[PDB]
């Protein structure tokens, strides 16, 4: 069996950046070694093949070095759809043993997030549910707190929270927090109220509405 | 398109081909042997005859794989099998 | 050449799971490469099942090979994969992919597998726009579907821009919930109409819902 292991495990790089990843094979392979990105929900893509040879239509940016035992992918000016997760690949064995992967993500400026609430529609409504959305549009970095109040009290264990993945031009996420409720307990309450922290906030920004209107 | 013709010499620890690839030439040529996990690196020799040398004996069926001089890569499993004859050609 | 996957998306536990690659532009007959399959499980990188030369010879990986049986069929130009007794552990999305000997050069799209139970179509609640200054947000709520995929578009693919299609979180009911965003000039809600397009094939479920005010 050969082992391939690539460092790092994940980094986080600005637009522009020379990025590189590396990749250690237990043997020498000479130059058995292929390259590819997997952006998820997409098919990977083999980028690099031979340790250095640009597979044909993949862009001049990505570049690959080494022989025998360290190899490198180089991305010479890193561009924002460029997050992904990077996998090195060994052909001598029958195996093709793959690396487990460099996640790469992208660094910016700090962004705060737009917030915007959402009462349950009449049609839910009408099934015996109540679902109140939350959501934080185009910010950065990741962490981001969302405190539900109904009726100027705080909410808790009622709510789960989803997140984009890096947005593809700006590098920004999203993230949408749902309250979820029977139509009963909405019914029972005035102000539903969401309470946004992040970085990118001097202070808590928060949204909400009145049942009624 | 392609074929191998085994060349003499061939024995147990030493297996020539000649390779001929229709309208492109042999850049490399590797095999593998049936029961092995390893591709192994062919020397190229003259007239599209390449070799391999084993420190332990060979035993077919054999795979190969190759890069043309244009860049065509390809693998064909048990091309040539463990009982060979000197001087057949094997084609996929 | 081309290749696509095709077969249940949903597969009960202790059953065997099924898929076909279908290979276009190209005859598997001809020979010169391995037909493989590859596949990610959640949070892991991307692990080998096995590939298959169209003379019959196949090369699993040994973690799975006792319950791995690959096969080929020249005559419709296709190689597919069956994986007995599966669990959730099994649950990934398949990737299926031409080898040279070298490279994994040509992949599908992957297809989704839930190892499961018990197939629902979404409803869809409008998240009518709520007001930046200059933007409005909007969205659409498909609730309580099961398995995964959806697909969502805005206005038959003509509104991409700024959309923001959140991943499915699965919910304490056992059944899967996102929302799909998109903001849009405030001075756009009087003229323009939005109508999100959910798609859920498992249960063969199209809705078009119109956002309004």
């Amino acid at each position: 069996e050969i082992e391939m292991t690539q460092s790092p495990s994940s980094l986080s790089a600005s637009v522009g950046d020379r990025v590189t990843i590396s990749c250690r094979a237990s043997q020498r392979i000479n130059t058995y070694l292929n390259w590819y990105q997997h952006k998820p929900g997409k098919a990977p893509k083999l980028l690099i093949y031979a340790a250095s040879s640009l597979q044909s239509g993949v862009p001049s940016r990505f570049s690959g070095s080494g022989y025998g035992t360290d190899f490198t992918l180089t991305i010479s000016s890193l561009q924002p759809e460029d997050f992904a997760s990077y996998y090195c690949q060994e052909s001598l064995s029958a195996s093709y043993t793959f690396g487990q992967g460099t996640k790469v993500e992208i660094k910016r400026t700090v962004a705060a997030p737009s917030v915007f609430i959402f009462p349950p529609s009449d049609e839910q409504l009408k099934s015996g549910t109540a679902s109140v959305v939350c959501l934080l549009n185009n910010f950065y970095p990741r962490e981001a707190k969302v405190q539900w109040k109904v009726d100027n009290a705080l909410q808790s264990g009622n709510s789960q929270e989803s997140v984009t993945e890096q947005d593809s031009k700006d590098s920004t996420y999203s993230l949408s927090s749902t309250l979820t409720l029977s139509k009963a307990d909405y019914e029972k309450h005035k102000v539903y109220a969401c309470e946004v922290t992040h970085q990118g906030l001097s202070s808590p920004v928060t949204k909400s509405f009145n049942r009624g209107e | 398109k392609v074929t191998f013709t085994v060349e003499k010499g061939s024995n147990e620890k030493h297996l020539a081909v000649l390779v001929k690839y229709e309208g492109d030439t042999m850049a490399e040529v590797e095999l593998r042997e049936h029961g092995s996990d390893e591709w192994v690196a062919m020397t190229k020799g003259e007239g599209g005859v390449w070799t391999f040398d084993s420190e332990e004996p060979l035993q077919g069926p054999f795979n190969f794989r190759f890069l043309t001089e244009k860049g065509m890569k390809n693998v064909f499993d048990d091309v040539v099998p463990e009982k060979y004859t000197i001087g057949a050609t094997y084609a996929p | 050449v081309q290749l696509l996957e095709s077969g249940p998306g949903l597969v009960k536990p202790a059953q065997t799971l099924s898929l076909s690659c279908a290979v276009s532009g190209g005859s598997i007959r001809s020979g010169g490469y391995y037909w493989s399959w590859i596949r990610q499980h959640p949070g892991k990188g991307l692990e080998w099942i096995g590939y298959i030369y169209h003379s019959g010879n196949t090369y699993y990986n040994p973690s799975l090979k006792s319950r791995i049986a690959m096969s080929v069929d020249t005559s419709e130009n296709k190689f597919s994969l069956r994986l007995n007794s599966v669990t959730a552990a099994d649950t990934a999305v398949y990737y299926c992919a031409r080898l040279d000997g070298y490279t994994l050069d040509i992949w599908g799209q992957g297809t989704l597998v839930t190892v499961s139970s018990s197939t629902k179509g979404p409803s869809v609640f409008p998240l009518a726009p709520s007001s930046s200054g200059g933007t409005a947000a909007l969205g659409c709520l498909v609730k309580d579907y099961f398995p995964e995929p959806v697909t969502v578009s805005w206005n038959s693919g003509a509104l991409t821009s700024g959309v923001h299609t959140f991943p499915a979180v699965l919910q304490s009911s056992g059944l899967y919930s996102l929302s799909s965003v998109v903001t849009v000039p405030s001075s756009s809600l009087g003229t323009q109409t939005y109508i999100c397009n959910v798609n859920h094939k498992p249960s063969n479920t199209k809705v078009d819902k119109r956002v309004e005010p």
